[PDB]
């Protein structure tokens, strides 16, 4: 709670005068924690996906043709004072993974599978995080809205992101607005006898939500 | 301007009867009468309307549309229909019961000889595998068609539709509606 | 012209006989007698309180006890009232009778009758004699239809106070007066006879007509 | 719309100061119409049942442990001027059907089956309507809130009923507050050639609803 | 009289400062009624023609070289409550029928005969009404000034049309300003024993007339 990252210096707002679910969708969703250990390579969550199949929020999104909202993300890491490491918590818009294992043709180019593109509630894991699986240089990932969660210092990272897109409304199932990337820049180290695997808990509050086009 | 849709276009009634959709005594209640997709710009019932033919000259449109029904049965006849609109992305409603849960209008002939239904929003977007999913409007028998003795037991609904004020078009183009290429001489 | 005889309270007044219970002493097996409080027992008062749906009232019981030959003798009796939810006496000598929370009245047989009042005991705001549904919340998978525990008014039990058994034989007429009666949302009153005690079930084949017939429609007596 | 029957002269109200679904539950539900013909014996609907498995109202009731509401009922009958008859539309609280076919014992007494007690969305049909299957005299059914729908005169019947019960809240699945009985007192008659079967449509608006005790 | 259709939202007026026949031409002309039956295909009247050979109006038009006026048209349909159908009453400017029965050349192309082009007082009848004999889509005929006369509802249709043309004055005999098309969109149906053929009466009032160039 010491520092919040407010993405792009702009707060979520409603449609700039399409319905609102009152306060009904306002509450914390707590994802299954990820277990971070010496060799852990990082994780990511395509965001207007993670909540698609779970919760009251999930029933709205699957049954409505258009969707709009921002989010508030809290990433906590519980660990002792004898553990050490650092993570990079970043929210990167329109995160698009890429086919690796090069075969360059019009035909056999190895495009990612759906389970690899949209991971679901359990998120996915980077094959090689150095490029963020985008082919892009992770060392530059600090451009995006980001926070360092460093076990030496505060263990929490919170980031508010507004709704961003070229259009006011878009489908919740097909299009994933932003992904959430968590990478272990400096590897986790611990002395013998300490607990081996450190959990990572991400809590997400779909604040300021809108829906439309209900399907009976 | 609201102009007549052809909702019965198929290889049976060929003529002015192609503009009319029927109702009868033999049809039990709680079953489908007719349905048609609502888009101005594709083939089928909207090619007869102006809004349908005028959208051939433009690539992108969007706005609200207005669909209107009129009943030609006798003054003595009575009954009810359920006319419902399912937004795009939802498939053909299978049952009246699930159709009711959407946007519908119960329409009783004896009271109103005409009903009207405003589809909220509809527009085209690209960038035949896309096949442009849009909404459909179905017309159900709420109750069987009631008619007194010595009166015809078969009647016609006639459907017509038009754009509303916020409907807009853009990016002009020529029509594929005519292959003629310069009759001349 | 005085309306007071037609008020809903006067209509349920006038204590009648709601039950009778017999008592005989072998001393051990059955030395006692128990009577559950039920106002559905007889058909006069049943048919009256079944023309309403919700009713709220008090009860006043008077216990008239005589011997088999009818001539009294100064034996002492104990009337225990076990409120709803308490265990009922299982024997003349059982420990149930010394429970402090079960009120009792010790009265000799040669006295005027014993008389007590009962409050409105339901957890609900009124009794209801017609309940459409099931008592269970446990998702009944599907004889339990219509029976709601809410109407349990308690129980009386009777014994003779003595160290040994006394060979006398008794029966107790119990008269109940019904006080401060409020009634809601009336019903129609039953045409058909009753078959089962606690249930509306009637006879479909034998149905009796509500009005006795006559010769012809256009001839009036 | 000429005459509404307001049951027991009292309007629905909320809990007398347990939550409210805003206006979200406010809309018409139109049941499958019943087809009334010469020999038709009548129908009934256990009311906080009919809506239990259908609609947004249905999802709330099955997922909430307590329930409260009133209703507004519209019964229309479409038919010509050459048809004739009369129906008795009555809303009778705590309507309890009864085992018929007398066998009087503690054991084999023929209690009604669940499908006979709670009919569902399609309602049920009286074996012998003269007693209303309650053993009670239908000729006295005019006590309850009622309306005559007489084909000679107006064909609509509307009745508003408040929530009535000994307790403020009760379960929606187990307990059926009131039933809706529709009987053809005077039989339907029509000349040869007219349409044989007359439909009966009942529309119900759960106005003034409350829920509580949600179950995840 | 419930609804009048005022063509193109503009009232007839005189010459915008060529003589006027005072009130002398103001009166109703009632054409011979048309007899509409199951197979009837529709009718039309070239309008500044119908009145050319009949009446005081007719003597002026044949003896004057220039002509101007608007009209008021009343179309009544008498029929029982057991008859059913619908007609489309439309006033379509410069209605030009077309040669059908295609032979495409400069020479033998089958142009319409005069009796087919200008029908006279008795009007004419569409061969195939679906195209309005213009080759144009009747389903779009609702563009023009129009009214539905539906036997289920009101049986009268009235339309006022102003004088429209590219020139202020034009000949009455040669040029037909507008035609009046009456089509039976939904066919007439009746039960056995009812009167078979339903009459259609059209009354026309040449309001606001002018003439010029008299010929002795």
């Amino acid at each position: 709670a010491a520092n919040i990252v407010l993405a792009y210096g702009e707060w979520p707002e409603y449609c700039p005068d399409p319905t609102r679910p009152d306060v009904s969708v306002n509450r914390f969703y707590t994802l299954d924690s990820k277990m971070w250990q010496e060799n852990s390579t990082g994780w990511y969550w395509k965001f207007p996906d993670v909540l698609n199949k779970t919760g009251v929020f999930g029933q709205n999104a699957q049954f409505h043709y258009l969707y709009r909202s921002g989010f508030c993300l809290h990433v906590q890491c519980n660990a002792s004072k004898f553990h050490q490491g650092a993570l990079l918590v970043a929210v990167i818009p329109e995160f698009v993974i890429a086919g690796r294992g090069s075969n360059t043709k019009p035909n056999e180019a190895p495009h990612p599978g759906f389970t690899t593109t949209f991971p679901g509630t359990t998120g996915a894991t980077f094959h090689d995080p150095y490029v963020l699986d985008s082919g892009v240089p992770l060392s530059q990932a600090l451009i995006y809205p980001h926070q360092w969660v460093n076990l030496r210092t505060n263990n929490c990272a919170t980031v508010i992101v507004p709704y961003i897109n070229a259009v006011p409304f878009d489908s919740a199932i097909n299009h994933s607005n932003f992904g959430l990337v968590v990478v272990p820049v400096s590897p986790l180290k611990y002395s013998s006898g300490a607990t081996t695997a450190i959990p990572i808990t991400i809590t997400i509050a779909p604040l300021n939500s809108e829906f439309g086009g209900l399907r009976q | 301007v609201e102009t007549i849709l052809e909702v019965n276009n198929t290889t049976e009634a060929t003529g002015l009867t192609r503009l009319l959709i029927p109702v009868s005594s033999q049809n039990k209640a709680d079953e489908l009468c007719a349905a048609f997709m609502v888009d101005p710009g594709r083939i089928g019932p909207w090619q007869s309307t102006l809004v349908g033919q005028i959208c051939r000259y433009y690539t992108q449109w969007s706005g609200s549309l207005k669909v209107t029904f009129m009943f030609t049965g006798s003054f003595m006849a009575t009954g009810k229909m359920l006319v419902a609109y399912s937004p795009p992305g939802s498939a053909q409603p299978a049952n009246r019961e699930t159709a009711m849960l959407g946007t519908h209008v119960i329409w009783d002939f004896g009271l109103q000889s005409s009903v009207s239904l405003v589809i909220p929003w509809i527009s085209n977007t690209h960038f035949n595998y896309d096949y442009y999913t849009a909404g459909v409007v179905t017309l159900w028998y709420q109750t069987n068609y009631v008619v007194p003795p010595e009166t015809p037991g078969e009647a016609y609904i006639i459907a017509m539709g038009a754009a509303q004020d916020n409907f807009t078009l853009k990016i002009c183009k020529d029509t594929d509606e005519v292959t003629q290429q310069a009759v001349l001489q | 012209n005085g309306v007071l005889e037609t008020t809903i309270n006067h209509f349920f007044s006038r204590s009648g006989l709601v039950g009778v219970v017999n008592l005989t002493d072998g001393g051990d097996t059955t030395g006692y007698a128990t009577w559950d409080i039920d106002i559905m027992g007889f058909v006069q008062l049943r048919r009256k309180c079944e023309m309403f749906t919700y009713m709220r009232f008090n009860a006043e019981f008077t216990f008239v006890t005589t011997t088999k030959s009818g001539e009294a003798r100064p034996y002492m009796l104990q009337y225990m009232y076990v409120p709803p939810g308490a265990p009922k006496p299982t024997g003349r000598d059982a420990f149930q009778w010394q429970t402090a929370t079960n009120p009792s009245v010790f009265v000799k047989l040669t006295d005027p009758p014993a008389q007590v009042s009962v409050p409105f005991m339901s957890p609900a705001s009124a009794y209801q004699w017609f309940y459409d549904g099931y008592p269970t919340f446990g998702q009944h998978p599907e004889t339990t239809y219509g029976l709601c525990p809410n109407n349990m008014m308690g129980t009386f039990a009777v014994r003779v106070v003595s160290r040994e058994a006394s060979q006398l034989k008794l029966q107790t007429r119990v008269y109940m007066k019904l006080k401060h009666v409020r009634a809601w949302v009336p019903r129609p009153i039953r045409s058909q006879p009753y078959l089962l005690k606690n249930f509306p079930n009637y006879d479909s084949s034998k149905i009796t007509n509500s009005a006795r017939d006559r010769s012809s429609i256009k001839q009036a007596n």
